[PDB]
């Protein structure tokens, strides 16, 4: 799997508008754990069960990991607004509504290997949009 | 198929664990808060621990028995209760209730319950004086760590060899062999293909009358005791197990404190000033001797430091 | 005489690494083919692996294999050795510990490749297997499909909940085909094995390098399931006639084990070999 | 080549090192893959005699590390011989030619076809003097059996 | 019966060296054309594989090829070889395991050396290429296309160059036309095409030489993939019915298998020859 | 390929002026592996993973990576104003920004091609002028 510069700029973009990134492109140094975590959880238990945990809110962490979900949101988003016709045809384009869950959406679509794939690229293009700025 | 794994009638415990564990059912959620609190999803997951942990193993396993016909006589050894935990690391939550908290490490084609070689070699280097790497971080504890373990490993060797003394150069040579298959620098000496140390996978062997894994609590109070705990559950290796260790290892000859292979060993006594003073010998079964009195002293696996993962001779 | 089909039965985790840099989740990935995407051995790994098995018969290493690098004589080797494909891989369930996949693209690819290569025994092999496939695209009729040909496995999910294996009773499995490709084999469409054979499925290994008992390193390593089995090919190029005998002798007799692949040390690849038995 | 100092010597030193002799104990083994080297690598070679101050240290490094094999070790006194014969031949060539090349080029009668006819650069003359010593060594050397 | 068409199968991956110091990532790249920039086999090489399968029949050899380099009288050849020019390359695909690719400009190019050779049997597949080629640029208009022909392959995408393709309904595909070009085909534009046959999209495959167990060398090579499909031109001169009729009846015979570029012991170039079949 | 000798002298020039190697002509034994992997990393990976990877600061590495990809940056400074300005002409002339990141100007700069081969070409000039010296 090769990351296109689109699919960083779409994590770049979306790490600021989350808040991820700071004005002083900066951000906490404990997202790139989350990110590197999510990645392993998606690798090992599978794409709900890594969801569900990395969205949940009610969470004693030092941060808000709820955003890199948010951020893997927009990401897919703005994948999703690219598709070419013919690729709508064989692929889902339907923008994923904001205020949605997204473990809830993955699951009332299925898990199908789109999603999968489409999550798995926006999280490396996550993981390469940090290493592009300073840990705090 | 509610026990005695076998191959015809069983579920793959390590696609049980983490594939269908977390399988969307019917009126149970664990996507909402009230959803990850319920009593519904800790019934959920109750009855898919129970599943995991129901399975016995044999004696005369097939599996295990294949297992011994590909990679040789095992080294029996029997776990102790603290229980034994491998693969803590792999990430396996989600933030339910009755949910395992904790990873486990589960062969993909088998799904038994295993110890990866990287792991038990790693284990017994790390009891090696040059175990540690030369590095900037670690240059403050390198000398104290080297003069530890070197001692450690001279007493052991002398307990299971018959070679009355040991030099320094000689254990860092024994241990550059045993482990790098190389000198203690970047050289490499022409060995045999038989003339190499392998360690296999340790497998789980046979839990004679009982389930090979159990449910275990690691309940961490933070720095506040005026606040609640925080239940961890995670699966764990059940004691009285037998856990079956291989190695295909050779035997290691050192010449005045050089490591030499066996041919070369051959040609270096037929000379004439042999000096048997600087020949010495550790056979396979000593090397495996050495292994198991390392791996009785300090366990394998994670959380060795609070007990888990201690093995006695079988 | 000239062609044999050799079967590579592994019998621990195989790690034949790309040495390519993936900078997601998996630090080291395995070979895949150029064409079909799937899991092989390149023929240098291959013929590497063989050669240092038989490095004490040095005659017979020089007839077969060729010169050693940087010798004064370099000749070359009589014996060619042809890249291995994947035949059969396991996949977990829930009825059985693991089940036998093969694709109805991987089983063409193997008739395609006997039809091609003329293997000793490949008329009654690509004969059956023809039979077998023709009668799974006449069941299949353009859908996805797990078939398996034991009646106890009907409903088994075969690593996703969306795979489920069906018996279909007019198929048969003729028992040499069984002995080639596996035991509770199951026949999965294209779409299903690629599925379960992609970069997010294959098993992965974690490890850690620990300084003084303190994580330092940390990685994931991409691994071929244990008891996969492989096919490649072995073309007989005028070697010797008696070291070609015991070359074949040592190769295929059951107490030989061959490493191919990375992570030697701590048992990764460790093979058995096996020939095209007469149907 | 200039037989005034001391390259002369150096060059029938090497040649006479290492050109095998007939059938008799031992030479000092040629290697070939040096001719193809110097060939290859002629600009950089010339980038490195250039550097006044560390010229011998770079011409070391570079052939060091360009020849890192394990096969190499026996080709040490060939790398050595090369490499004090180039640095000769460029002080030589530098010493000769330099003077004469700047005032040939500033010089208005003569054509720039005659000029660059006439001007010889010393780096890339001493290189070529090198690669066409050890085409000669080799020339002698080998036989097609 | 004078300068046929021949087309090259490859059962395997093919390396025929370029000879040119790279000092890039890939010191070994492979053979490729003048003024195309595809990869490409030179006559020299061919002629020297053939000859190398037929130096057993030294009369025919002798007739057809030449004469040896260190006979006493020489002999000048008397069949006239030409280069292998790349005509379908295995593509990654989603759907199917692999597709068939082939650009306008190959098409083209094709087109123009039937005609410019006047093959054997030139006249029905130039007229039909001809026919194929205009409806595929009338339904392109300009832009740049993916066209496959199976209504099942629609929405197939190509891994390298993510794009999916396209099913024009009314441009028909010959059966000659798949046998020659290959099943599953699809043509690109000739963007996609140079990116896919291009050096960063061609597959690349790392080698090392271990000594006792540690690395000494490591290089990357370069390969066409297995499957590629190349077409080259045969013209007899004043050379003999018979020993013609031997030649072209050992060459096409569907168990000759002919070994073409480098790496022989481990497999690498091994292809079947097929003659241009009456449309 | 050949050998281009001025590409060389950029790169020994950039070496000295990024502080690769010391007074003495000697560098840190693992930028030859840096400057190796650097171009398999390129062909293997995207320029921009390879290029992020690689100027990621803060990194746990034996020495400073981003090193190199200064140098890279300052000989693709030269080999710009060493361009010839013509009409009819590909190749774009402005010079990288100091204050810019690499994988910043590659992502508002696309369609780079020559981007690309400039990269390649500094990288293997980079790799033939680090030979003039020694390995501590």
């Amino acid at each position: 799997m090769k990351i296109s510069k689109k699919q960083i700029e779409y994590a770049i973009e979306a790490l600021r508008a989350n808040n991820i990134i700071t004005n002083d492109n900066q951000y906490p140094k404990v997202f790139k754990g989350y990110i590197s975590s999510f990645g392993a959880a998606v690798i090992q238990s599978g794409l709900i069960p890594a969801i569900i945990f990395f969205e949940n809110e009610d969470n004693d962490a030092n941060a808000d990991r709820h955003k890199i979900i948010g951020v893997l949101k927009d990401i897919i988003n703005a994948m999703r607004q690219q598709y070419t016709v013919t690729d709508a045809t064989i692929l889902v384009s339907s923008q994923i509504p904001a205020n949605y869950s997204m473990a809830q959406y993955i699951i009332e679509h299925g898990n199908t290997d789109q999603l999968l794939k489409e999550i798995t690229e926006a999280a490396v293009a996550m993981k390469l949009a940090l290493r592009m700025y300073k840990s705090e | 198929m509610p026990k005695n794994y076998t191959l015809q009638n069983a579920s793959n415990l390590g696609w049980l664990f983490y594939k269908d564990y977390y399988r969307q059912e019917p009126n149970v959620d664990f996507i909402s808060t009230q959803g990850k609190e319920s009593d519904t999803t800790a019934d959920f997951f109750r009855k898919t621990n129970q599943r995991i942990t129901a399975y016995q193993l044999n004696s005369e396993s097939p599996l295990v028995a294949a297992f011994n016909n590909h990679f040789g006589t095992p080294l029996q050894l029997k776990t102790i209760y603290p229980g034994l935990i491998t693969g803590s690391g792999l990430p396996h939550q989600t933030g339910s209730k009755g949910e395992f908290k904790l990873g486990f490490q589960f062969d993909y084609t088998t799904g038994l319950p295993y110890i990866p070689g990287s792991s038990i070699k790693g284990t017994l280097r790390s009891m090696f004086p040059f175990s540690l790497k030369d590095k900037g971080s670690t240059k403050r504890i390198l000398p104290e760590y080297r003069k530890e373990r070197m001692e450690y490993i001279r007493d052991l060797i002398i307990e299971v060899t018959n070679i009355n003394e040991i030099s320094d150069t000689e254990i860092q040579a024994l241990e550059y062999a045993i482990f790098t298959n190389s000198t203690p620098s970047g050289k490499t000496i022409e060995f045999s293909l038989e003339e190499k140390d392998v360690f296999y996978d340790a497998f789980v062997a046979d839990s004679k009358d009982g389930v090979m894994l159990s449910d275990d609590y690691i309940t961490p109070h933070g720095e506040n005791p005026l606040k609640d705990p925080k239940p961890i559950l995670f699966l764990k290796i059940r004691p009285d197990v037998t856990i079956n260790f291989y190695f295909k290892l050779c035997t290691t000859h050192l010449y005045k404190e050089k490591v030499c292979s066996s041919k070369q060993i051959e040609e270096i006594k037929k000379q004439n000033d042999f000096s048997s003073s600087d020949y010495k010998m550790i056979t396979a079964h000593q090397k495996r001797n050495l292994f198991e009195k390392i791996l009785l002293c300090i366990g394998i696996g994670a959380k060795t430091n609070i007990g888990y993962g201690q093995l006695k001779k079988l | 005489m000239t062609t044999r089909m050799y079967v590579i039965n592994t019998l621990s985790n195989m790690h034949v690494g790309s040495g390519e840099v993936n900078y997601g989740v998996i630090a080291n990935l395995i070979q895949r083919d150029s064409v079909t995407n799937l899991p092989n051995i390149n023929s240098s790994g291959l013929k590497g692996a063989i050669r240092e098995y038989f490095k004490e018969n040095e005659d017979l290493v020089r007839e077969l294999f060729g010169s050693a690098p940087r010798d004064e004589k370099t000749l070359p080797g009589k014996v060619r050795f042809f890249e291995a494909n994947l035949l059969s891989m396991p996949v977990r369930s829930d009825k059985v510990p693991f089940l036998m996949a093969i694709s109805d693209e991987v089983l063409q690819e193997l008739i395609t490749k006997m039809k091609f290569f003329n293997c000793e025994e490949a008329t009654q092999y690509i004969s059956h297997l023809s039979t077998l496939l023709d009668n799974i695209k006449t069941q299949a009729q353009g859908t996805d499909f797990a078939y398996v040909f034991d009646p106890l496995l009907q409903g088994a999910i075969i690593e996703e909940v969306s795979i489920r294996a069906t018996c279909p009773s007019h198929i048969p499995l003729q028992p040499s085909l069984k002995k080639l490709l596996g035991d509770r084999l199951v026949i999965l469409s294209h779409k299903y094995f690629s599925i379960l054979s992609d970069d997010n499925h294959l098993p992965v290994l974690s490890r850690n390098n620990l300084e003084n008992g303190q994580s330092a390193n940390l990685w994931y390593e991409q691994v071929l399931p244990r008891y996969s089995r492989l096919y490649f090919m072995l073309m007989d190029g005028n070697a010797q006639s008696e070291y070609l005998k015991k070359f074949r002798d040592t190769l295929c007799t059951p107490s030989t084990i061959i490493q191919i692949g990375a992570n030697a040390s701590i048992g990764y690849g460790y093979c058995q070999i096996s020939e095209l038995s007469p149907f | 080549m200039s037989k005034k100092g001391k390259s002369y010597v150096k060059f029938n030193m090497l040649l006479q090192k290492y050109i095998l002799k007939n059938k008799d104990q031992e030479s000092e083994k040629f290697l070939s893959s040096v001719i193809q080297m110097i060939r290859a690598h002629a600009e950089i070679l010339q980038i490195i005699l250039q550097n006044e101050d560390k010229r011998t240290e770079m011409l070391k490094n570079y052939f060091d590390n360009n020849f890192n094999e394990s096969c190499h070790l026996g080709y040490t006194g060939l790398f050595e011989d090369i490499q004090t014969l180039l640095c000769l031949r460029y002080q030589e060539n530098i010493q000769d030619y330099q003077n004469r090349n700047e005032i040939i080029q500033q010089n208005t009668i003569l054509t720039s076809d005659e000029k660059e006819i006439l001007i010889v650069s010393p780096a890339m003359d001493a290189i070529h003097t090198i690669f066409t010593a050890l085409q000669f060594i080799h020339f002698i050397n080998y036989n097609k059996d």
